[PDB]
């Protein structure tokens, strides 16, 4: 098949033409995004049950839900979580895989039978049901810096002429608000209504009564009479547009008519449907729009599309109108691609250079500097063809899979060049016989790669699609190269190479290339006379072998995993937690003790503060808020100091020292849905139905024993919220209705006075919004001002409530957990530093089991998908030993051999975990995918030594030594020009530091390492194993 | 693009020293073996 | 019974917000009229798949129910792969008249 090329080189540049175009047609076609999808498909409902609390939610909404969602498929497991803002978020865990669609509209679809049966309150304020994605493209956030709005004054212009726009901007899926606009704020006076004998009611049934939507008919409209001519519409009562019309919303009216309106005893002007969350951009009111990343879309170009939309707004800004980009991704991607083709491209030219220093001549150094991108642009065309995306993991294995096209064309051109110097043969002629020596190696070992680089496609959940796409990337551009080297290459190595006399190293030449040959061939003359020497005495190099793979796992065993470096990013989240019940305002304070630290201390760094106030992630409300910073640039940053984690620690220092809160500042994990790889997921689960109470005691208890062994454990913490001091009052139904007094209205004006009730529609400057009723604050604070608020007694007497209503404190739960449909309590922790986290899992369950009658628990998350993925590990290893070996065998015909090759895979792994562990660093997949193209090209220098070598026995005869030496030698330079090449080329990976930087020196530092093992270790083994395998054999 | 020539200088002048460095491995480690032959 | 311009605003603007980001999605056309009735016409892709369509559009206009006024909802919303050219039309009468 080489040979088929070598008569035919324009039919080899016919096909090499193709690649270009498909590649570059792929170039053009081809997706950007950071990450791809990882996360396995979960389905999301929100509901939300103002003024309320987690045990209504979820009596109420949740477990009818859990109910519902019978009969839905691809179920992993069912969350939920209510809580005393009176919001339920359900999420749903599908299978990886499942179609999320066909998992949204199922469970949507369950709900809608489900509908009926909630609250209307409930249905009138509507549940919003989602894929689910915590990743944005960026956080655009938003601000006025003449302080002439509030943030809900502005949340609105955002919606309204802001959001919609860059919700039809090209390539964005979704559009999120951090604000809410504005809604008819009205607030009501019991000290007024009494005055009037009144109540909300009174005021409730009114704003429903006045403002809605009257329909009429037609004027001439069917059927008409005969003679008719003049049909039109009707138009009669509709919604207000204007607060004052409201006020003219008519409470009442009296038999002389007086007007007793809605502004004549409360208060009305638009606002916030939620004064839940406060937020502050550097200090001042703000909100902010969650923008995604559209699937598929170019990461790169929506975000500029945002910044153009926005760009157009400017004129239409308010005095003091600002937008911020507080958080956005698309920075960190960029310099990733300009990153990665920096390494293509630079090390095109070392090899360029490599070949020079050894061919010192221009011809022969085009060859795979045409072989080599090929394949690249080549390899862009079969991702893209079935629909791969660039993105951070496939670029990096994309550079990781240079190693093994740097060699594949020198081996091939290296091969002409030897029979060349050697049996000075025309190039052409020449060319055949270096295929016709290596064709059958080049066979086994791509056969040989691909079995250990396809198994890992297999992995399963979350992990594995990140394996996959090093793997289905480390594939094909390996493959593409193998037709290369077969096809074009050849007949590159064929036309290209211009013929050199019989005997010729070049020792001959002037100058630093005379010096230079003189120099090599005579260092290949001691290594050789060395390595006869090694071979002479073969026991003790196996004695020495031994040694080797010994520290090799306890180097490997030692070193520590995880699942992805940490970054600095620019941004970083700081969060706090102040006591429970503690109010918002004194949340508010340390915030700006917050923010001004930043601004204060790390003003050189920080750029900006965007603060949320009341919204945690272990659950929201008053006392709980998230400072989300910005920083300025790496390159304004100079020095770790400079960098996040750093800046983080010195800022969490500082934050120890505060009064009433937990404040900590961390870095963003570059996947938020990775979690970590030394910490759990749990739940204490209560099978019985047992209530609240006993779960948690057993909850607590279960930390007792836990805390009794962070031998094993660590950080071993229950996720979710304690009771608080709640208020009860007891409504006595006696008394009540003794006076006449009706249950609604006092439960209806009770809600909707403290609580704030939704009425119904209106619009505003033409944009339909919502209404509320609810009490002045200073009136709705406290116990005190329940009594202030009266009730018209049936028969029209004012009715007080302390009179029927009787009251105290309590303690309940304001959050609410129950998983698959059952009450449940989180946990949360870690293995000890030196334990692995199953070993943690396995006494949970111990200490799990252990627990009250009653009492289950389900592991989930990181710990579900921990468990089911673990299994799979071995099998595959196996499944990864197994294939590897018959292949060779097929290529030698040996049972015995094989195994002389199977014996480097120690070499360079050794060397790997060296500069790994200097540079102390953990076990990831830029290690695991970096610890194997190593093996591989080990494994790539061996099998071919053997094959010449194999080739020396059965061909020229040669005996088993003489032939040894004899391919060592002739492959010296090449594993010398191999490993000269790729060394260098990933240089730039080991000093990186900036964006990106963990990640590319992740990569590095273990390929490097190994890669100085494996060249020089494995030249010298390698020999001895074949030797001991064909002797002992 | 002073980014290649930024580039093109270190990317040439590690050459020589690489090829220093594992010709003085095999020097230094040519001599470990004869050494524990 | 109400007027295009409110319908406008209280559904069709409503429904033209949760539309943002479904794939395959070349252009929208909507209209409102003093019937107080809707049409939301969504074309997409040549090649797309109208039930995959159908989905997502389904998915996200539950997102807008909420946002309709009651009797919308009670009227109901419907989302179905249209055409607007008819296949035929087949026609009818009474000859002997004995119906009208």
């Amino acid at each position: 098949m080489p040979n088929f090329f070598i008569d035919r080189p324009i039919f080899a540049w016919v096909i090499a033409i193709i690649i270009m175009l498909a590649g570059g047609l792929a170039i053009l076609k081809l997706p950007v995004a950071q990450y791809p999808t990882i996360a396995p498909p979960a389905v999301t409902i929100s509901a939300s049950y103002p003024g309320a609390d987690a045990k209504t939610v979820q009596d109420t909404v949740t477990q009818v839900i859990e109910q519902n969602m019978n009969g839905i498929d691809n179920l992993m497991y069912m969350s939920s979580n209510s809580d005393s803002t009176g919001t339920v978020q359900i999420t749903l865990t599908f299978e990886s895989g499942t179609d999320a669609d066909i998992a949204q509209v199922q469970v949507q679809n369950k709900l809608q039978l489900a509908m009926p049966l909630l609250p209307q309150e409930v249905q009138q304020q509507g549940v919003s049901v989602e894929k689910s994605s915590s990743s944005f493209l960026m956080v655009v956030g938003v601000i006025n810096t003449d302080g002439t709005m509030t943030q809900e004054d502005i949340s609105d212009y955002v919606a309204a002429n802001m959001k919609d726009a860059i919700s039809r901007t090209s390539g964005v899926g979704d559009v999120q608000l951090f604000g809410s606009q504005y809604a008819m704020r009205i607030w009501m006076n019991p000290n007024e209504l009494n005055k009037f004998q009144l109540t909300p009611v009174d005021v409730i049934t009114a704003i429903k009564a006045q403002n809605a939507q009257v329909a009429a008919g037609q004027l001439g409209g069917t059927p008409p009479v005969k003679g008719q001519q003049l049909n039109a519409s009707i138009i009669a009562q509709t919604r207000l547009t204007s607060t004052e019309e409201f006020g003219k919303i008519l409470l009442k009216v009296n038999q002389d008519g007086s007007r007793v309106l809605l502004r004549d005893v409360a208060k009305i002007e638009l606002g916030g449907e939620n004064y839940d969350i406060i937020a502050e951009f550097n200090g001042q009111p703000a909100s902010g729009l969650g923008i995604k990343l559209a699937t598929g879309a170019n990461a790169l170009d929506t975000a500029a599309a945002i910044r153009a939309e926005l760009a157009k707004m400017e004129p239409f800004f308010p005095s003091g109108l600002k937008i911020v980009y507080p958080y956005d991704t698309t920075p960190f991607v960029k310099i990733s691609i300009h990153e990665v083709v920096k390494t293509l491209v630079e090390a095109i030219i070392l090899v360029f250079l490599v070949m020079y220093l050894f061919l010192q001549n221009f011809r022969a150094t085009l060859i795979p500097t045409i072989a080599v991108p090929v394949v690249l642009l080549g390899t862009f065309a079969v991702l893209a063809a079935f629909g791969f995306s660039i993105n951070t993991l496939t670029m990096f294995g994309m550079v990781l899979a240079i190693g093994l096209l740097v060699d594949d064309a020198i081996v091939v051109v290296e091969n002409v060049e030897r029979v060349m110097a050697e049996e000075g043969l025309p190039p052409k002629e020449a060319t055949r016989k270096s295929m016709g020596q290596i064709q059958g190696a080049l066979v086994g070992i791509a056969m040989v790669l691909s079995a250990v680089f396809v198994p890992m496609a297999f992995f399963g959940g979350s992990t594995g699609a990140i394996y996959r796409q090093f793997s289905i990337t480390i594939v094909s551009a390996m493959a593409l190269s193998v037709l290369v080297a077969l096809i074009l290459t050849p007949a590159l190595c064929a036309t290209m190479l211009k013929p050199i006399a019989k005997g010729d190293h070049g020792e001959g030449k002037k100058g630093f290339f005379g010096w230079f040959n003189r120099m090599f061939e005579k260092s290949t003359h001691h290594y050789t006379d060395s390595v006869g020497g090694i071979l002479r005495s073969t026991g003790r190099y196996l004695v020495l072998y031994l040694i080797i793979v010994v520290g090799m796992a306890y180097l490997f065993v030692r070193l520590p995993s995880s699942f992805l470096p940490d970054e600095d990013q620019g941004v970083f989240m700081t969060m706090v937690q102040l006591p429970a019940g503690a109010t918002q305002e004194r949340t508010q304070k340390v915030l700006n003790e917050v923010t001004h630290y930043y601004l204060t201390k790390e003003k050189n760094n920080v750029e900006s503060v965007f603060a949320v106030n009341g919204f945690g992630f272990a659950g929201r409300g008053q006392n709980t808020g998230i400072a989300f910073v910005s920083l300025k640039d790496w390159a304004d940053r100079p020095g770790e100091e400079n960098k996040v984690e750093a800046i983080t620690m010195r800022a969490t220092r500082a934050f120890s020292q505060i009064k009433d809160a937990m404040v900590f500042a961390f870095n963003l994990p570059a996947i938020v849905e990775l979690g970590t790889a030394t910490g759990f997921d749990f739940e204490l689960i209560d099978q019985a139905g047992l209530g609240h109470e006993k779960l948690t005691q057993a909850r607590n208890q279960l930390l007792a024993e836990a805390a009794k062994h962070p031998d094993m454990l660590t950080s071993v913490r229950p996720n979710g919220l304690e009771d608080t001091p709640q208020f009860k009052i007891d409504i006595d139904q006696e008394k009540a209705q003794a006076l006449g007094v009706s249950i609604n209205d006092i439960n209806t004006t009770l809600g909707a006075a403290w609580g704030g009730s939704y009425v119904n529609d209106f619009i505003d400057r033409g944009r339909v919004k919502k209404v509320y009723v609810m009490s002045e604050a200073k009136y709705r604070m406290l116990p005190d001002d329940i009594g202030d608020w009266y009730v018209r007694a049936a028969d029209g007497q004012m009715v007080p409530f302390s009179a029927f209503s009787s009251s105290r404190w309590e303690y309940g739960s304001p959050r609410l957990e129950r998983y698959n449909g059952l009450p449940s309590m989180e946990i949360l922790g870690q293995a000890a530093p030196g334990k692995s986290t199953g070993e943690a899992m396995e006494l949970m369950e111990q200490l799990a089991s252990k627990l009250p009658t009653g009492v289950g628990y389900d592991w989930t998350g990181m710990s579900y998908q921990e468990r089911l993925s673990g299994n799979q590990a071995p099998s595959l290893y196996a499944i990864s030993l197994i294939v590897v070996f018959l292949c060779l065998a097929a290529l030698y015909e040996s049972w015995s051999i094989p195994f002389s090759v199977m014996l480097v895979v120690p070499l360079g792994v050794i060397g790997a975990l060296l500069a790994a562990t200097f540079r102390g660093l953990t076990n990831d997949v830029y290690f695991q995918v970096g610890l194997l193209t190593t093996i591989g090209l080990s494994a790539k220098n061996a099998i071919l030594i053997v094959e010449f070598a194999k080739d020396l026995m059965d061909k020229e005869g040669k005996g088993l030594i003489e032939a040894t030496l004899d391919a060592v030698r002739m492959r010296l330079r090449p594993i010398l020009m191999t490993s000269l090449a790729f060394i260098l080329g990933v240089m730039p990976l080991v000093i990186s530091t900036g964006a990106g930087s963990g990640a590319q020196n992740a990569v590095g530092t273990g390929v490097m390492g190994g890669m100085v093992t494996a060249t020089v270790l494995a030249i010298f083994f390698v020999p001895v194993f074949f030797v001991v395998v064909r002797r002992r054999f | 693009m002073l980014e290649l020539l930024k580039s093109l200088v270190f990317a040439v002048i590690m050459v020589p020293v690489v090829m220093a460095i594992i010709l003085g491995l095999i020097y230094g480690l040519g001599e470990v073996f004869n050494i524990f032959s």
